[PDB]
């Protein structure tokens, strides 16, 4: 540029936190009319633009990064540091290729070839959704807003993690082995189960405390909230505040494994409803009204 | 396969140093954008 010491100027009033004041203190200084030409031909020489709001004029923003230089990756066009500054003041999660089509009523391939050239100079650092409704990415650095922590945690740790807090109340909120076998389970259960009673009230996030991988588990007793409504629309009642009372399905599908052997108790009632087990009805032997019954295809 | 070929394959070390000071002269651009394309990749294959 070097057009006079106003990009000095303009460099020390952007320095710090600006705002109109900046820009009053800039038109105090001088005489006004000739500070306000040059300063249109500063602004005019690739530098912040103005703001039109209820106040006069603003900055855009605080800082004197100064970078787009108009001629030079590649090759010259006067197209391509235009699509690099709408890509800088996107915003939190970024543009749309459909709002970047909206604007400026410009063709898609070229929209395209700003892709592979700027690609090829590393602006078009983009950040990816959970969903993809209109390809919400394209922002320019870091990767930051993330709409995730238990979104797009997908699959494997959510069923780990599940297990073990289901493992961690279901031994907190009852006691250890006396699920097992019926031989006086649980002893007149937490010994006459007066005001002892208790449960976690944020000592299950210490349990997950206790042992973490260092990637997406640092929840800040939101996420556990979040998996406490995935526990109890399922197996858990939680009377009002945190007593979980985990029973009535995990003794069951607990201690089927190596806890309910064959040459049991008793034969069962007809009909149980709460009861997922020994249901088998054919090798082939779906000849007459067996439990070939239960909808038809209406 | 001696016919004075096998004995005159390659030089000594004296006239071998400016034939590397002109290869890295003139076949340098070439180079520079492959050690830039290599340093491009471990740039921008770190994230995802």
């Amino acid at each position: 540029l070097s057009d006079n010491a106003k990009t000095l100027h303009s460099q020390m009033m952007s320095k710090g936190i600006g705002a109109l004041f900046t820009q009053q203190e800039l038109q105090k200084q001088m005489g006004i009319g000739s500070l306000t030409d040059l300063m249109s031909i500063v602004q005019e020489l690739l530098d912040k633009n103005l703001i039109k709001l209820v106040k006069q004029n603003d900055e855009l923003k605080f800082q004197g990064v100064l970078e787009s230089e108009a001629q030079k990756k590649a090759t010259m066009s006067a197209e391509e540091a235009l699509v690099y500054s709408y890509i800088e003041a996107s915003g939190r999660e970024g543009i749309w290729s459909k709002t970047i089509k909206a604007r400026t009523n410009l063709h898609q391939h070229v929209v395209l070839k700003c892709l592979k050239s700027l690609e090829s100079q590393r602006y078009v650092k983009s950040v990816k959704s959970v969903k993809f409704p209109t390809r919400k990415i394209y922002m320019l650095y870091s990767l930051q807003p993330s709409v995730f922590t238990d979104g797009e945690l997908d699959i494997e740790f959510i069923n780990s993690l599940l297990t073990i807090v289901w493992r961690f109340i279901s031994e907190n909120t009852f006691p250890n082995g006396f699920k097992n076998f019926e031989n006086g389970p649980k002893k007149n259960v937490f010994y006459a189960p007066n005001v002892k009673n208790y449960s976690t009230t944020q000592e299950i996030l210490e349990f997950i405390t206790a042992a973490q991988v260092a990637n997406v588990e640092l929840t800040p007793s939101n996420i556990r909230s979040l998996c406490e409504v995935l526990v109890y629309d399922d197996k858990l009642e939680k009377v009002t505040h945190d007593c979980y009372r985990v029973t009535l399905e995990s003794i069951l599908q607990m201690n089927q494994g190596e806890g309910e052997p064959e040459a049991g108790n008793k034969a069962l009632e007809d009909e149980e409803e709460f009861s997922i087990f020994n249901y088998f009805k054919m090798f082939p032997a779906s000849k007459h009204d067996k439990e070939v019954v239960y909808f038809d295809e209406w | 396969v001696d016919d004075e070929e096998l004995n005159a394959h390659l030089l000594n070390e004296e006239a071998s140093k400016l034939k590397e000071r002109i290869w890295i002269g003139l076949n340098a651009d070439f180079l520079l954008e492959q050690e830039s394309k290599r340093l491009k990749q471990e740039a921008d294959i770190a994230t995802g």
